[PDB]
């Protein structure tokens, strides 16, 4: 790990994949790959729609 | 030339009037670079709806 919270192999270059977007976040397969981050923010919530 | 495959159950996109801004928008996207004759790389994307 990185403090760019980049998945980094040794030599420093980064892991490439899909990225995820939105809430909750799902993967765009379409587009092009790119250098896959873990960040620390955190999520937020969704009411309640079934009981 | 390019070469595609397509899905049979695939269905048609949720917002029918095509716009290239939302994903949603199409079915497929796909890229290729072409060259101009001064040396100059533009991206051309094909959009695929069913």
């Amino acid at each position: 790990l990185d403090e760019n919270r980049n998945l980094v192999n040794m030599q420093g270059m980064q892991l490439t994949g899909y990225p995820a977007t939105g809430t909750p976040p799902t993967i765009q397969q379409g587009a092009n790959p790119a250098p896959i981050t873990i960040p620390n923010t955190l999520m937020a919530a969704k009411s309640t729609t079934t009981a | 030339s390019m070469q595609i495959n397509l899905n049979s159950t695939d269905p048609v996109p949720s917002k029918t009037p095509f716009s290239v801004s939302d994903a949603d928008s199409y079915n497929k996207k796909g890229t290729v670079t072409v060259y101009d004759s001064q040396g100059n790389a533009h991206d051309m994307n094909v959009y695929f709806v069913k």
